[PDB]
């Protein structure tokens, strides 16, 4: 079959990126990969003369046994944007994320039989590192469609509709979203009539060589984390001063929180365990204050040009609350995440959300991570499950964690 | 020779074209021992006769050798080596001795005239090209160009190793149960077989390198571990560092100082409890090279225990992949921490330091943690695995400060060791407000173009001082007004305050600070015995603030 041609952002030039120092049985899993992968021809051992560098890591399947490779392309994602993103883009449905079920298959393998323009395989150049430097390093490039690009799924958009086309045509009522080596499939049939649809689905696959998983959302299950206000029985002037101040912050925010008639109250200079009385304004107050504060900002829109960021804090207990936003405190949706490492839970809250957000936007959001940067870097991908990655900086979270949003 | 091996085709950077630098005239003498060298090289096949068709042309020079023996022929490949294309990377680290596994059999082969043995891309060799000018510019002179790795160039390194790779991979392949290391011309290849299995399989190399083209040493190996490397010494048994001497001077240039602290952070890999706060503190602000600086009783004092610590020799031992790791880190002085790593009790690996300060504020606990992620990567590295900490922290001390922090932590498999000092939390911030405990409503302001700010406080029990500043941050005078509700007050008390600043910083509780002030806070609140900080929005005008606020800005603000 004949190749697409590929070309970076003019300007830009192919990524040249550090690997990240792996440990011993990462790297052997990776020398049997790549040498099987190799014998098959998909990638191609490669010499000095290629200066560029992506890297990789190993991670384990849906929690199985055997070790998969994870090539990081979120660089070169970047220097080909415009490629995969307006010449060759894809459509993401609006339904999808108002389905009762949504199932993800990862129809990664399906890359490796179309091959990749001869011109553009040596900005796929990664390493394999070796212990103690004992080594120079093993490199290769890939000859086929790798999996992280975003690139892929583009290029192989025309073989995909070919063969979901015939499910499509039978089975009109139910959405297929392909984004980034996963295809999304929605339906709001009963789960038994979904999860048969689906098996369907693995048929038609299996005929153009395509395994399967597994894995359901519940999309239409999915609401907000409204703003916490307290409702106790007792009070101090500590407890209405804390009140005040989340109020106040609330106000840059869902407009019309009036805390005026609340604040004003019970005030000189008194000492913050004096417990105190009640106000009739004050009832009414909070009464629309929360009134407003649970239900979405009024004014804010999902903007397609710009970025969506992901902000999350640790809240204590295995708690962690986030929001997703394009112009801070304007929250296109927030929530919540619980349930045995500090690290572990975040990788995990990390990909739901990075889930939530593929499915109702369409594209990944870019996390501002409450964790050091080397910590993070070190032990991520012990936990890590998914094909792609975000982008995410390292912040350091303000005392914001008392207003939980 | 030159290898049969396949060659590495290289290309100029995309829109630039190859080098065409004039020939500067050199003298008869020069131009004299160019010929003799150049004629020896061809008559090799370094090198080859061309015309002036070639438009590239690149600078050449020559210089006498030791004592003025033999000349050189230097190539300023600076032009071509801008014009040529980028390559990978020689070496992205560098083998650490602690790495290496405990081998019986060592031998350095080193190769002979490496770049030399090697072809280069033919399509690139009419880039190479030089000219030996006749004398005061008159005949055309003669012109060649090269067949193998120029010298100085810059794909030689990248090139050679990688081509070093493939003629090895056959004979690595055939013999499994042995290591060779690539640095450079030299070669290291280690067994666990006998001097006589050793040498036998050492000639088998040579052997197999020799059909390659690569000439090789026959009895002067070299092997004869010790081992002078990278600036370590290695022997089959352990390995250590170079010697380390130290001066011994009367006076001490900031130049001395340097060559000192660069031989003993060399030293602290192997050599435990180095330390060198207090002689790199002399260093701290702009000072000559020759400016001879005096030693501090405590700097003075620190020079002597490193002294100590290396009259007797220390040594590492090598790497056994079946036992585990296990890595101890002590405290030393304060912001300063040693660590050892180990297979068998006390038979270190390789030793260490942390220092790094990490911003202003930061605790024990905090510093702690950063030292494990660094030997934890640091451990990665060298063995590939992470190893089980001892820490001189109370699994409750630890166990109650992540808990309680909002930023995300982790820490591998760890046990409490009882070494002194045990890191500690100095002093909590109580959750709940105190009762019956004199509430402070604090508060600060500042002239933002005179600098005159008054941080004063205000309580429910009457009491109300308010002092004037000079020259402050109206974060300071936040950070000054917390200092105030601290001084003339209780073991117990409440502070309320509108600095999410000072809010911060507290919050976090730093045992250590940069800010002269904030130490000074530190103090108290490790005196009081239960502080509550709360916060409210600052100038929003609410009971007790708002009273405060006003004079504390009453003027002066
Ligand atoms: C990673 O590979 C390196 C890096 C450096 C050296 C050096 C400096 O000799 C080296 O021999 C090697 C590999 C041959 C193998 N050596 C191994 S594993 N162990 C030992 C043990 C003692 C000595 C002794 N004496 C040298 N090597």
């Amino acid at each position: 079959i004949e190749t697409v041609p590929v070309k970076l952002k003019p300007g830009m030039d192919g990524p040249k990126v550090k690997q990240w120092p792996l440990t011993e049985e990462k790297i052997k899993a990776l020398v049997e990969i790549c040498t099987e992968m190799e014998k098959e021809g998909k990638i191609s051992k490669i010499g000095p003369e290629n200066p560029y560098n992506t890297p990789v890591f190993a991670i384990k399947k849906k929690d199985s046994t055997k070790w998969r490779k994870l090539v990081d392309f979120r660089e070169l994602n970047k220097r080909t944007q415009d490629f995969w993103e307006v010449q060759l883009g894809i459509p993401h449905p609006a339904g999808l994320k108002k389905n009762k079920s949504v199932t993800v298959l990862d129809v990664g393998d399906a890359y490796f039989s179309v091959p990749l323009d001869e011109d553009f395989r040596k900005y796929t150049a990664f390493t394999i590192p070796s212990i103690n430097n004992e080594t120079p390093g093993i490199r290769y490039q890939y000859n086929v469609l790798p999996q992280g690009w975003k690139g892929s799924p583009a290029i192989f958009q025309s073989s995909m509709t070919k063969i979901l086309e015939p499910f499509k045509k039978q089975n009109p009522d139910i959405v297929i979203y392909q984004y980034m080596d996963d295809l999304y499939v929605g339906s709001d049939l009963e789960i038994g009539q979904h999860r048969t649809k689906i098996e369907e689905l693995r048929q038609h696959l299996l005929r153009w060589g395509l395994t399967t998983p597994g894995y359901e959302l519940h999309p239409d299950k999915w609401t907000v984390q409204p703003i916490v206000l307290p409702e106790k029985d007792s009070w101090t002037v500590n407890d209405i001063q804390k009140l005040v101040g989340k109020l106040n912050w609330a106000s840059q925010i869902y407009p019309g929180i009036k805390v005026r008639q609340l604040c004003k109250l019970l005030r000189g200079t008194k000492a913050l365990t004096e417990v105190i009385p009640l106000t009739e304004e004050a009832e009414l107050e909070l009464a629309e204050n929360r009134e407003i504060l649970k239900e979405p900002v009024h004014g804010v829109y999902y903007d397609p040009s710009k970025d969506l960021i992901a902000e999350i804090q640790k809240q204590g207990q295995g708690q962690w609350t986030y929001q997703i936003y394009q112009e801070p405190f304007k929250n296109l949706k927030t929530g919540k995440y619980a349930r045995t490492n500090d690290v572990k839970q975040l990788t995990e809250a990390v990909q739901k959300i990075t889930t939530e957000s593929i499915v109702i936007w369409g594209k990944t959001p870019k996390f501002k991570l409450p964790i050091q940067k080397e910590t993070w870097e070190t032990w991520w991908t012990e936990y890590w499950q998914a094909t792609w990655i975000p982008e995410w900086e390292f912040v350091n979270t303000p005392p914001l964690v008392k207003l939980w949003y | 020779p030159i290898s049969p091996i396949e060659t590495v085709p290289v290309k100029l950077k995309p829109g630039m074209d190859g080098p065409k630098v004039k020939q500067w005239p050199l003298t008869e003498e020069k131009i004299k021992a160019l010929v003799e060298i150049c004629t020896e090289m061809e008559k090799e096949g370094k090198i080859s006769k061309i015309g002036p068709e070639n438009p590239y042309n690149t600078p050449v020079f020559a210089i006498k050798k030791k004592d003025s023996t033999k000349w050189r022929k230097l190539v300023d490949f600076r032009e071509l080596n801008k014009r040529t294309q980028d390559f990978w990377e020689v070496q992205l680290g560098i083998p650490h001795p602690a790495g290496l596994k405990k081998n019986k059999s060592v031998t350095v082969l080193d190769v002979g005239d490496a770049y030399f043995s090697v072809p280069l891309d033919e399509d690139f060799r009419k880039y190479t090209a030089f000219t030996i000018p006749s004398i005061n510019n008159e005949t055309p002179g003669i012109r060649y160009q090269y067949n193998v790795l120029p010298q100085g160039w810059k794909g030689s390194p990248a090139i050679f190793q990688s081509s070093m790779t493939k003629i090895l991979e056959p004979f690595k392949k055939q013999n499994p149960d042995i290591v060779i290391y690539q640095y450079m011309d030299d070669l290291y290849v280690g067994s666990d077989l006998e001097i006589g299995q050793h040498r036998t399989k050492i000639e088998e190399l040579r052997q197999h390198l020799l059909r390659w083209g690569l000439t090789t040493p026959d009895k002067k190996h070299q092997k004869e571990p010790p081992f002078l490397w990278m600036g370590y010494e290695l022997h089959p048994d352990k390995w250590t560092v170079q010697p380390i001497v130290l001066p011994e001077k009367d006076s001490w240039t900031v130049n001395d100082i340097q060559k000192l602290v660069g031989k003993l952070n060399w030293a602290s890999q192997i050599y435990p409890g180095i330390k060198v706060r207090q002689l790199c503190k002399l260093l701290r602000g702009t000072k000559a090279l020759t400016e001879v600086i005096p030693l501090t009783e405590e700097a003075e004092l620190e020079l002597a225990e490193n002294r100590e610590i290396l009259k007797e020799p220390v040594h590492g031992v090598y790497y056994d992949p079946s036992k585990d790791l296990i890595a101890e880190i002590q405290k030393q002085g304060q912001g300063q921490w040693t660590y050892q790593i180990y297979q068998e009790p006390f038979k270190n690996l390789k030793t260490g330091k942390y220092a790094r300060m990490r911003g202003a504020h930061t605790n024990d606990v905090k510093q702690l943690t950063e030292a494990v992620q660094k030997i934890t990567t640091e451990s990665i590295v060298i063995w590939g695995k992470t190893p089980k900490f001892k820490l001189p922290i109370q699994k409750e001390t630890w166990e109650t400060w992540w808990t309680e922090y909002w930023q995300a932590t982790w820490i591998p498999e760890w046990e409490f060791v009882n070494t002194p000092p045990l890191v500690k939390l100095w002093y909590q911030l109580e959750k709940e407000p105190i009762v019956g405990a004199e509430t402070f409503y604090v508060d600060g302001a500042a002239n933002r173009e005179t600098k005159l700010g008054k941080a004063g406080y205000v309580t429910n029990k009457g009491r109300q001082k308010v002092v004037p500043l000079t020259n402050t941050t109206n974060q300071k005078t936040q950070l000054q007004a917390i200092y105030l509700a601290l001084q003339d007050s209780g073991l117990e008390v409440n502070i309320v305050t509108d600095s999410q600043y000072a809010l911060g910083i507290i919050q976090a509780q730093p045992d250590k600070s940069e800010s002269e002030l904030v130490n000074q806070i530190i103090e108290q609140l490790i005196k009081k015995e239960k502080v509550y900080l709360a916060w409210v929005p600052a100038h929003k005008g609410i009971g007790g603030n708002e009273q405060v606020d006003k004079l504390v800005s009453a003027g002066i603000r």
